[PDB]
């Protein structure tokens, strides 16, 4: 009984500590990995979403300017 | 390959962290039953 | 023939915002022409104007606008683009990085005057690169060989000690007569001091120029630091025959330089908010290398960047990438085990090793002990990886051998003093010696001819 | 000379009149007198960023400018001084008030006035004497400690046309007259100096000595030079005092500033009650530290530019003393406090981001003053050395050191002390992580310690290995236990545990431990490591022998000596004479070397 | 035949030097001959699109890109094909075109990525985990494809 | 039929009145000649393009990923020209054609697309890898009218039954999919293996059809039940055990 | 009562709907009345406020929304309650608000479903992983929340 008992528990340990260093160095990885990109892919979008609101409001101060130098 | 590649968006993030919560919280449960397995091995083979 | 036309001097700004001022009622503006600034206090400053637009000049001021006055602002116009004086007298010497003398010798005697652009190099005269250089280090002499002419950048993680790489690479470089045109932007005077102190402990002063911009040196001169730099790389090379090679230290604080540049002129944004340009820009840097038809002359380019936060997709690293003849790698992986000097071979490549390579130049094998080294170390990586999830003992004896081979390798090839010099025809002789490790018909990179020829020997 | 307020919107204040205004100036907006920069000029227009609130700025109100950009006043009155980031004083503020609160628009003069201070000339100038900037014209003695070197500031120069004789003269009197080209200038003890400006030197030399803080692993394994540029990774957790306190009770740098970035209210008044209770022993005295230092001060809710400037304000102080020949340390508890301060003024100025939301500049805003740190000969003729060290500490959130602030210091600071919450939850004072902290200046230090300490550099390369040496042997030991290691590795352990438990680890508040010197600290480790090496030397001279030295036998027969390893922290440079102190290592060393020659 | 404009050379002659490739690819193909093109990168013509929007002030697409940006490929790649040639004498001319794309980050979420694959019958997509093993060439057998396989059978 | 074509080398502008044009003509068609309409829309994400083109060159203020703000009241002015009308025997129905980019679902294209569309039938790489033709992937795949679509006289009374426990199946197959890597192959039960083969011949007999098969609804269902029968009847636990014993049992 | 806009009517009478069914759902109210009201989505009603604002060149705040969706919204739901009527007869009217939100993409963080959870004190918090194994009526019991219980345990 001792010896079954501990060649099945050789194996689980195997099979278990291959999902936890599974889970460690590939699954957890590739979701570090992915919530960086999507970190910063978010932050693009916010840069560029940024950059075209900065420029319109910059055209809408030239279009004032503009239409109180036109009252001359 | 490297990563997942979910489309960067608000849900994404959400959904990456809820995955890596996921994924930490099995490594945890796993860790656990790795140490009673290995508890149980070592008092079964000085028996 | 000299401009004979007297100067006009303004007082004309209509404006000052960041570092740009905004000159108005000036005569016939002239696209990137060069101001000279007067301040109230008296400080000179320079400038170019970015913009021209009927009596405006938008002028970009390089030490930066603090101090600039509407009223009392004496803007002279030169009436021309930034032309560095150049000569031959600039080898043993140090310059800022807006090219005035640090050395406390005299301002640059000119030969010449050269537009700090420089010119489009005409593809039909470029000649392709194809004569070795050694570097002395087997990481690269071995397996990402540089030809006379090539440009490929050192990449590495910050912290790690590429200045000393490229130190080693001033002292150790020869053919299988010379000179460097040294460049740093934005670099600590820790540093400074370092890069300075190793070409008079070498002798190489009477052969090296320096340009210094220093980290705290004002950040609109890194845009014209390796400018100045190949400009002089530029007069020595393709009018005076020299074999330069030019070093450019930190593009990356060259880069950050466009992205301040970029925000304050509100350019249209790329990535990580570089200015969509830069690729352009980098490669007005970047492709000012090379031989040109009828000229003994050839300029080699090793520029040095730190990768943001290790990332080799930052824009940075990336756009270089593109443009530049593949790229030396650098990492923490061998430099925490104390793997000097720590360049990691596996994500480095040199595009015209596939010429500067074989009789005449190398020998014969030196092609198929370089792939079978990439294809040994690649596995050794890969089966390190298993390793890491499932324990060596899920390894075939063939894997633990390449397991094996990762460490030999590293160990040797890789592993060189800073002062250690190596032949290409010893390193691969070191080669084969780790080659050795697995029977000779795992060897899948190698024909059968080569192997007969080497792989007993 | 003012101009007028034309509009206003939030902080931004359109002035008129405003012609003869320069790009960063620094004007005086409203009745109030609100302070603010000119960002931008338009014609006869300026737009000034306003730092403190606009409410009840009116079209209309005069705009008065001051001759300067954005300044600190320099002169005796800073030591015991309390500022905020742009050099007001939050002391004097508060006893002239006689309020709780900042009034908006304050404009009490940096260096308090009316304090006639003692001054002495420079017994060797005369009417007609040649002078330049940097030249010490007269000391002051405003504290027992750091007498003031006042100097011609570092664009003056000339013929000497007067000097005030010796007496008492506040910071408004005219100590000094000068002439060039024909043209005077009248000289205050006082001086006005651009903040963002450098302060220029003869040269900054190679930084060469070690900046002693009196603690065990700071000095050993991760030196900083005097001079020198470093970070600590400040955040609760991990008890970020024991560096600062250490270093303003003991550390070898003649004044001390502190920058409070931008930290928070109560976190700011524990700086500001702490500082005027600690001392020093200076030639046998007992004297509060406020005697040689100066907190810049600043909690969240002072103004932006005001967080901003704080940093640039606590350097232009530390470059003054610098330039008076001493060895200031400069502490900037939180950078990322600072580089929120610089984000918003990027925001408000409607600045395109870059990494993380920071801007692009901040790179270059964070190596520009780094770089004011160094070793260098003063300008000016009496050929003085002096430093600035800055010791600017990080707050990467959760830890992550990829953020760009945390990420571009690591990527300038020479030393990083990386205090962790894992050492200090088990009280492991100091509290720094060995295997996450560094020092790029031990090249520069051998030229001393060959001169001083000639076998320290052997046994602190040593220490490094065996600290790194335990932390690979501790995977083996999860693994199969301590029993199934080689002798050499469990006496490697062993020692190990004592350079952790009892070199490393210092509690200062024990009165053995509330300082050590760099010689008890050589002494310390030198035995250790002498155990070590003897101890390995008897495990692999016995190595394939019948009888084999292992660490029990030694523990049996020689155990005093482990005693003693450990007991050599209690002893004490105020009780023990330093020949005391020297022959009890002395001893240690011929008792493990008689005890081990007794077994092989 | 060559048309250079390296990386270099003026950015604005980025767009002309791909109008001069296919012009005179359109002509050979016109002669009946299986003309090819080579284009070394679409991703480095955009550039010049996205420079002269920039100085234009046009209002960006993604990543900086001007929003005709998929016109402009669709209107390139569109110059393919094979041909029954103008004129008197029948020919079947052809012009194949590949667009070497460089998505800036090796990302295939690049704007010019996305639009040239919306647009091409054929994707080659290489990857750098592939030149790094020195895998060449280094093309993804699992993300490419090509969609003339079914007449290709025949 | 009668077909409008811009084609990728033709001007941008048209192509913003090409798919107006169309339903114009579906509308003379449907609404005053009585005709039962199909139109067909074949690229929504050009269509868009062409949007963001105008757009941008108007500098009109951009909604996220830069196409006009006003993209969704536009494409309903396209897609709401669609379905029967009183006194009317035609009917418009319409089948549009909609390139997702960077093969995102919630692209601003896609995205305000799904909201005014009664439904989408969806596209799927995994499927097409697997050549199976043609590669709708069932379960993002959604269809508003399908519950007043199908019942008694209008197919076999039994089709809303079999389709709701087959998508719950497939829905099941794809999660012991994603367990089979997870997890490992040796931690799924009898259950998740039979759900496992179910997803197998579901892709082989269900999905895939051949470009000139034309299955009616009750070949479909047919197989459909075919299919079910794999597990245990107490598994198909959506559908009443009226429905299950009339034709579980087949 | 129906008020029906479909998706092809103009952006402002998506708008005048919201605030049509409101009023009508208020003039109900004061005459004792327990209305009820319910709405297709208030993200459909945001996605108008959007194209409104960017047509009238405001500066949006977040995905294109105006920086008051917040504020409409809570000029929405903010009119429901029990009241007591005005006037003589003394009654207790009603409007419940069943305020529809399906977010973009499904994005539960989206600006109109965060400003309504900032709100609506019950969120029935629908879930495509109940609708995918056809589990009805589909709401997940653990997201979802309703302030109420207080009140409602007398």
């Amino acid at each position: 009984s001792l010896q079954t008992s501990f060649v099945t528990l050789d194996e689980a340990i195997k099979i278990t500590n291959r999902r936890v260093n599974a889970i460690e160095h590939v699954i957890i990885p590739r979701i570090e990995r992915t919530l960086a990109y999507i970190i910063t892919e978010l932050d693009e979008r916010e840069r560029e979403e940024f950059y075209r609101l900065k420029k319109i409001q910059e055209k809408k101060k030239i279009i004032k300017e503009k239409s109180e130098k036109d009252l001359e | 390959k490297d990563r997942i590649e979910i489309f960067p968006s608000r849900m994404a993030q959400t959904i990456m962290k809820a995955r890596l919560k996921g994924a930490q919280t099995g490594r945890n449960l796993l860790k656990k039953k790795s140490d009673a397995l290995t508890l149980r091995f070592r008092q079964i083979l000085k028996k | 023939n000299y401009l004979s036309q007297p100067r006009l001097t303004y007082k004309t700004v209509s404006g000052v915002n960041g570092p740009l001022v905004i000159l108005d009622h000036v005569k016939f503006p002239r696209y990137a022409e060069i101001v000279h600034l007067t301040l109230p206090d008296g400080t000179k400053r320079s400038g170019q104007v970015l913009e021209v637009s009927g009596s405006k000049a938008v002028v970009q001021v390089f030490e930066g606008t603090s101090g600039i006055d509407a009223k009392k602002t004496s803007c002279e116009f030169t009436g021309d683009i930034l032309r560095t004086p150049v000569s031959e007298d600039m080898l043993g010497r140090v310059f800022n990085g807006s090219g005035k003398p640090i050395d406390r010798g005299p301002v640059v005697l000119a030969e010449d005057f050269l537009d700090i652009m420089g010119q489009p190099i005409n593809p039909q005269c470029r000649i392709y690169p194809e004569e070795m250089i050694q570097t002395g280090i087997s990481a690269i002499d071995g397996m990402n060989s540089i030809a006379r002419g090539q440009k490929i950048p050192i990449f590495s993680a910050a912290g790690l000690p590429h200045n000393e790489i490229a130190a080693q690479i001033c002292r150790q470089a020869g053919l299988v007569n010379f000179a460097i045109v040294f460049a740093a932007m934005g670099v600590n005077m820790e540093t400074a001091r370092f890069f300075k102190s190793d070409f008079e402990e070498n002798g190489s002063m009477d052969n090296v120029c320096l340009f210094l911009n220093l980290a705290n040196d004002p950040t609109i001169e890194r845009i014209i630091t390796p400018r100045l730099a190949l400009t002089t790389a530029e007069f020595l090379a393709y009018q005076c025959e020299k074999h330069v090679l030019v070093i450019l230290t930190d593009m990356s604080s060259y880069a950050e330089a466009l992205r301040e540049v970029s925000a304050a002129r509100e350019e249209v944004p790329g990535r990580r908010g570089f200015p969509g340009y830069m690729y352009t820009d980098l490669a007005t840097i970047y492709e000012r290398a090379g031989r040109v038809e009828g000229r003994n002359g050839s300029i080699t380019q090793i520029p040095i960047l730190t990768m943001p936060n290790d990332d080799i997709t930052h824009p940075i690293p990336d756009l270089t990438g593109y443009i530049t003849e593949g790229q030396i790698y650098v990492d923490r992986q061998l430099h925490n085990r104390q793997i000097y000097p720590p360049i990691n071979v596996l994500p480095s490549l040199s595009r015209l090793m596939k010429s500067a390579i074989g009789e005449g130049m190398t020998r014969k094998d030196h092609a198929d002990v370089s792939n079978q080294l990439y294809a040994c170390y690649a596995i050794g990586k890969d089966v390190q990886a298993m390793k890491a999830v499932v324990g060596e003992e899920a390894l075939t004896s063939d894997d633990l051998l390449y397991l094996e081979f990762l460490q030999k390798f590293e160990k040797n090839f890789i592993t060189q003093g800073p002062y250690e010099n190596r032949t290409v025809y010893e390193t691969l002789d070191i080669g084969w010696q780790l080659l050795r490790i697995f029977p000779k018909e795992m060897l899948k990179r190698i024909p059968q001819s080569t192997l007969s020829e080497f792989y007993p020997r | 000379t003012f101009g007028y307020v034309h509009g206003v919107s939030g902080p931004v204040v359109t002035a008129c009149d405003m012609a003869g205004a320069a790009m960063y100036e620094l004007v005086r907006v409203g009745h109030s007198e609100l302070v603010g920069e000119i960002i931008r000029l338009e014609g006869d227009m300026a737009t000034i960023q306003v730092y403190e609130e606009t409410s009840g700025v009116s079209v209309g109100d005069p705009v008065l400018r001051t001759g300067k950009p954005l300044s600190v006043e320099l002169g005796p009155g800073i030591m015991g001084a309390i500022f905020d980031g742009i050099q007001r004083p939050l002391s004097d503020i508060s006893s002239q008030t006689q309020s709780i609160y900042i009034p908006r628009g304050v404009n009490v003069s940096a260096l308090s006035r009316d304090i006639k201070w003692e001054f002495i000339p420079s017994k060797n100038l005369r009417v007609g004497s040649h002078i330049t900037g940097g030249d010490i014209y007269g000391i002051v003695n405003e504290n027992s400690l750091i007498k003031h070197k006042i100097m011609l500031p570092p664009r003056s120069r000339g013929s000497v046309t007067y000097i005030a004789p010796p007496g008492n003269y506040d910071a408004s009197d005219v100590v000094l007259e000068l002439e060039f080209e024909g043209v005077k200038e009248k000289l205050s003890m006082v001086q006005v100096w651009p903040v963002r400006q450098v302060r220029p030197v003869t040269e900054k030399l190679p930084a060469n000595h070690p900046l002693l803080t009196g603690q065990r692993v700071l000095d050993a394994l991760f030196p900083c030079v005097q001079g020198g540029t470093t970070a600590i990774p400040g955040a609760f957790g991990c008890g970020k005092t024991v560096i600062s306190q250490s270093l303003s009770k003991y550390s070898n740098s003649d004044v001390i500033i502190y920058v409070g970035c931008g930290e928070r209210g109560n976190e700011m008044s524990e700086v500001l009650r702490d500082f005027p209770e600690l001392t020093m022993e200076v030639d046998g005295k007992v004297e509060s530290i406020m005697k040689r230092t100066a907190l810049v001060a600043n909690t969240s809710n002072m103004p932006v530019a005001a967080r901003e400037a704080s940093i640039y304000t606590g350097i232009t102080l530390s470059e003054y003393f610098r330039d008076m020949g001493y060895h200031v340390s400069m502490m900037a508890d939180s950078t990322s406090r600072w580089a929120e301060a610089l984000r918003e003024i990027s925001g408000r100025l409607a600045e395109m981001p870059a990494d993380s939301g920071y801007p692009a500049y901040l790179g270059a805003r964070l190596a520009s003053f780094y770089e004011r740190a160094g070793r260098v000969k003063c300008l000016g003729n009496p050929e003085r050395e002096g430093s600035v060290s800055i010791v600017g500490a990080v707050s990467p959130p959760g830890g992550d050191f990829s953020d760009p602030v945390t990420s571009a210091t690591l990527g300038i600071v020479q030393v990083f002390w990386g205090l962790d919450k894992k050492l200090a939850q088990r009280k492991h004072f100091p509290s720094v992580n060995w295997l996450i902290s560094y020092s790029k200046y031990m090249r520069a230090l051998d030229e001393y310690y060959d001169k001083h300490f000639t076998e320290f550099v052997p046994l602190r390369t040593k220490a490094k290995e065996i600290l790194q040496e335990e932390e690979d042997l501790a995977e083996i030991v999860q693994l199969v236990g301590k029993a199934s290691l080689a002798e050499t590795d469990k006496i490697t352990l062993e020692v190990a545990k004592l350079i952790k438990d009892d070199f490393l680890q210092q509690n200062g508040y024990t009165p053995y431990d509330r300082f050590c010197p760099f010689y008890k600290t050589v002494g310390m480790l030198s035995n250790m490591i002498s155990f070590y090496d003897m101890a390995r030397r008897a495990v692999e001279t016995t190595a394939q022998s019948d009888n084999k030295i292992t660490w029990s036998i030694i523990r049996e027969h020689m155990g005093e000596i482990l005693y003693k390893l450990s007991s050599m922290k209690f002893k004490d440079p105020v009780k023990d004479g330093e020949a005391k102190i020297k022959a009890d290592y002395a001893q240690l060393l011929e008792d493990m070397q008689n005890a081990f020659r007794s077994l092989e």
